[PDB]
């Protein structure tokens, strides 16, 4: 399990808007 | 949406399943360091691998979820089992994976299935995370006497 320093994708749908 | 279902056993999990999808973890470089199978289901995201343990995700914790060509990546808060971090992972169907995702998140599965005794119970107060907050709204002046 590698730990990316951003995130890699440029298209994203955001779906929880909970902590 | 989809069904379907047989009394069919399985010797094998395929590179194109409905609902499982080999994959392998990438650095920030893209290189092959090891592979596994993502598994997508109702409760939350499971990744099955070798001897060592398996990892867990729940879509609660899922913030954001992106793909790209041949490339699977997702966000997630220092909650979880892994702790906070981005993970990526190489995979022909990064889109499949992607569109069934949102079906599965748009759901939330209400406790669609009887789960066992959990920490979400009433007991003593403890550090535990907050709830969303309105944003403050503006102030007015004030006019000026002779």
């Amino acid at each position: 399990l590698f730990r990316l320093r951003h995130f890699p994708c440029g298209n994203v749908n955001y779906g929880y808007q909970q902590q | 949406g989809s069904s379907g279902s047989s009394g069919l056993n399985r010797d094998s999990v395929p590179d194109n399943h409905p609902t499982k999808f080999k994959v392998t973890n990438v650095d920030d470089e893209g290189v092959e360091l090891g592979s596994g199978v993502m598994e997508l289901t109702q409760s939350e995201l499971v990744l099955h691998l070798h001897r060592r343990e398996a990892v867990r995700w729940p879509y609660l914790c899922l913030r954001r979820y992106g793909y790209d060509s041949n490339l699977f990546s997702f966000e997630s808060g220092r909650r979880c089992q892994t702790g906070q971090g981005i993970f990526a992972f190489k995979c022909s169907r990064a889109e499949e994976i992607f569109n069934l995702l949102q079906d599965l998140m748009q759901c939330n599965s209400i406790n669609v299935m009887e789960e066992p005794v959990i920490i979400t119970r009433n007991s003593h107060p403890a550090e535990l995370d907050l709830p969303r907050a309105p944003q403050p709204p503006n102030a007015l002046g004030y006019t000026v006497s002779s």
